């Protein structure tokens, strides 16, 4: 009965902001590490930004450093990017993925988002983001 | 485990943590340890799995280390075969056979890729043991007092050693409920020991100077009890068992 949806999906001029959000049914997405990751045309699946469970560590890729930003909230059962400053080279699919981090290993998500996804537990279907001068 | 002191990464990193899973999206539970002794086979014990033999039910992590980063593509391992030992018996107080096969791979079906975190351990040679008073060392997740209903978080390592059959099976130790295919393993001040919840996990002695998968944590009477040493699946006379179900 597990369900990951993601949200917010649309077209946006480049230079504009977009927010997507994640939400979770059928568990308690907060006991999970969530990444996002984003699939373009021509390329393969990458990890543009991680979390981990408490909201404590996080990981960006680079080409979105200092204009994505991932946070979550465990109340609501949600995780949200904050997309700012797009640039067409950010059109994707995004897609939401969940996977629990066993005991035992270091704090950091760096590795969970660094190596494209594969693994990851549960899935969302995933939202288009389009940016384009056609907006 | 009982005593002892908390491990890092390449200190055990032939070391598995056995999962079971929970209905829906809840987080598995720790159930056992291993060792991984092929980078597609994990050695652990059949007692952990008698309950619920399915494979299914099952996930292995590896690589654990508080300086490892967890990456599940490559630590975490659904379980395509679970192979328990035919005559596995539940007697008064000892398991008989007490000992399992589980073949590993990643979600792309990739087995244990060598890392500084991830290894595999020897097995002995044929009813080759290292001799009676030698160091072993054992590992888990497992309680930290028998009294104790708390698993700890991170790993721990201890060191005990090998009991002589003679002196296990006097009568104020275990008697007659040890036999020739079990290791008894205890700490002469009887204040460090293996604990529920290390079942599966090696007991690693040195064979001529390297180190071995001797035991699997089978059972024992209490934790760090006096005159009660942890027993053992003896590895060494399970070889061909083992290289039946790999080939
Ligand atoms: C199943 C496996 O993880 C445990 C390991 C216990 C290790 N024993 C010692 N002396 N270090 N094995 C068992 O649970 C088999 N049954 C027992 O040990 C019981 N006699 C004690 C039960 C308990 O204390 O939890």
């Amino acid at each position: 009965q597990v369900q990951l949806q993601e949200s917010g999906g649309g077209l946006v001029q480049p230079g504009g902001s977009l927010r997507l959000s994640c939400a979770a049914s059928g568990f308690t997405l907060g006991y999970y590490a969530i990444g996002w990751f984003r699939r373009a045309p021509g390329k393969e699946r990458e990890g543009v930004s991680c979390i981990s469970s408490s909201g404590g560590s996080t990981n960006y890729a680079d080409s979105v450093k200092g204009r994505f930003t991932i946070s979550r909230d465990n109340a609501k059962n949600t995780v949200d990017l904050q997309m700012n400053s797009l640039k067409p080279e950010d059109t994707a699919i995004y897609y939401c993925a969940a996977e629990w981090v066993p005991p035992g290993y270091g704090a950091t998500v760096q590795a969970l988002c660094n190596n494209a996804g594969y693994g990851m537990e549960y899935w969302g279907k995933g939202t288009q983001v389009t940016v384009s001068s056609a907006a | 485990i009982v005593g002892g002191e908390f491990t890092e990464v390449e200190n055990q990193p032939w070391f598995a943590a056995i999962y079971q899973k929970n209905k829906g999206g809840s987080p598995p539970s720790f159930k056992c340890g291993g060792s991984l002794i092929s980078p597609c086979w994990v050695a652990s014990a059949a007692h952990c799995f008698i309950q619920l033999p399915k494979k299914e039910n099952y996930v292995v992590y590896l690589g654990q280390s508080k300086e490892s980063s967890y990456n599940p593509g490559e630590m975490k391992f659904e379980v395509e075969q679970l192979i328990l030992h035919e005559y596995y018996r539940e007697d008064s107080l000892a398991y008989h056979n007490d000992i399992a096969l589980l073949k590993i791979r990643t979600s792309t079906g990739q087995c244990a890729q060598p890392s500084r975190s991830i290894q595999t351990i020897a097995l002995p040679p044929r009813f080759t043991d290292a001799p009676f008073g030698s160091d072993c060392e054992i590992t888990g997740f497992g309680k930290e007092s028998e009294s104790d209903y708390l698993y700890p978080k991170n790993l721990k390592m201890s060191v005990v050693k090998l009991v002589s059959h003679e002196q296990c099976m006097q009568p104020h130790y275990y008697g007659s409920e040890i036999n020739y295919k079990m290791l008894c393993a205890a700490d002469p001040e009887w204040k460090t020991d293996s604990c529920k919840g290390d079942s599966g996990g090696p007991l690693i002695c040195n064979i001529e100077g390297r180190p071995t998968l001797s035991g699997i944590v089978s059972w024992g009477r209490g934790c760090a009890e006096k005159n009660k040493p942890g027993v053992y699946t003896r590895v060494s006379h399970f070889l061909d068992w083992i290289q039946s179900h790999i080939g």
